[PDB]
């Protein structure tokens, strides 16, 4: 581990330093179908006219990015995700950009959303659920060692592969931050107190945001929700959790740690780090070592029935590429 | 029920993410 990690910090700032830039164009891709969907820009099942593979093209509009003042955070996205390396996390082929927008093509994870499986069936077995934790422990317990914070765990940003694993996606609000920060950033529902309190934080919100999901997975519905945000903000910050009836006791005593509103007693938080999660009672059957390789039995398979299969993914209306013929925000985007 | 008064609700779909 502090081996592994140590050589991999060295890997990622060579890829910090120099990281890549335009290694395509929109013409050597064939757009298929939207996959997903967002304030400004879709991700596309994309095919390589040269290579006869599929990705997922990333499309951001750089006037709605401008808009929505997301300039950073869209750069620290294509920066961070060129640099890093792991067996969870989405692979990032290219990048370019046109007068019109930005472009990333990621990997097609073909298994779909987590969670579209997760809705229709319910909740997880608690098995079932671990099989997942574990695989965003590790990547945690990578991405931190990098000083960087991830900020928006849910089930809508983790993708399911052939082999039945997890695939982070969505490193729009990932930050590499040595140090307090501040942004009003995530999903309600996954917001730690601290976060709404205005109060400047650290990667210890990325180990309530687990808990979060945990509890998400293991019962079929997050610890706080309401209609409007203002109210799941509310019980958020009251710290007061209630627990399903069929939630094990070791299963309910990681997630009293992870759900800590005092952060000097919330767990990944703590002296012994993320030893505190890795060596709780709920996922002593673990085997990390098994789980890093992949030859852990995995709970779950969803099967597609071959390449550009997008049966896993719900329908969007399709709106038509359009690329101006005046470069729109060169200056802003520069680095990209 | 907790599941009851889940699927009632607002939420259940996509969650978007808070900018500004
Ligand atoms: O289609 S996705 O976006 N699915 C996971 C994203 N979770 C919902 C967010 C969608 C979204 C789309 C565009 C912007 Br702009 C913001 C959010 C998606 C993103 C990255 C790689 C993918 C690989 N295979 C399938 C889908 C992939």
């Amino acid at each position: 581990v502090k081996e592994f990690l140590a050589k991999a910090k060295e890997d990622f700032l060579k890829k910090w330093e120099n990281p890549a830039q335009n290694t395509a164009h929109l013409d050597q891709f064939e757009r298929i179908k939207t996959l997903g969907t967002g304030s400004f820009g879709r991700v596309m099942l994309v095919k390589h006219m040269e290579t006869g593979n599929h990705y997922a093209m990333k499309i951001l509009d750089k006037q709605k990015v401008v808009k929505l003042k997301q300039i950073e955070h869209t750069l620290n996205e294509k920066r961070i995700l060129q640099a890093v390396n792991f067996p969870f996390l989405v692979k990032l082929e290219f990048s370019f950009k046109d007068n019109s927008n930005l472009y990333m093509v990621m990997e097609y994870v073909a298994g779909g959303e987590m969670f579209s499986h997760l809705r229709r069936i319910g909740r997880f077995s608690e098995p079932h659920a671990r099989f997942y934790a574990a695989q965003i422990v590790l990547t945690f317990e990578y991405l931190h060692s990098l000083d960087l914070i991830y900020r928006d765990l849910k089930p809508e940003n983790l993708l399911i592969d052939q082999q039945g694993y997890i695939q982070v996606t969505d490193f729009g609000f990932a930050k590499r931050v040595k140090g307090r920060t501040w942004t009003l950033c995530g999903t309600p529902e996954y917001l730690a107190p601290e976060i709404i309190l205005s109060k400047g934080y650290n990667k210890a919100v990325d180990w309530w945001a687990l808990g979060v999901l945990i509890y998400e997975m293991a019962a079929g519905y997050p610890p706080f929700f309401a209609d409007q945000p203002i109210q799941i903000y509310e019980k958020i910050v009251s710290g007061k959790v209630r627990f399903p009836s069929h939630f094990s006791s070791d299963l309910k005593d990681l997630l009293r740690n992870l759900l800590q509103v005092d952060l000097t007693k919330r767990f990944g938080n703590l002296k012994d780090g993320v030893n505190d999660i890795k060596n709780h009672k709920w996922f002593a059957t673990t085997d990390w070592i098994a789980i890093y390789q992949r030859k852990v039995e995995a709970p779950f398979i969803p099967k597609f029935k071959g390449p550009g299969d997008t049966s896993n993914f719900d329908d969007y209306e399709e709106e038509e590429i359009r690329v101006s013929i005046n470069e729109k925000c060169g200056k802003e985007f520069s680095e990209f | 029920t907790t599941y009851a008064d889940f699927i009632a609700s607002g939420r259940t779909g996509r969650r978007n993410a808070i900018h500004d």
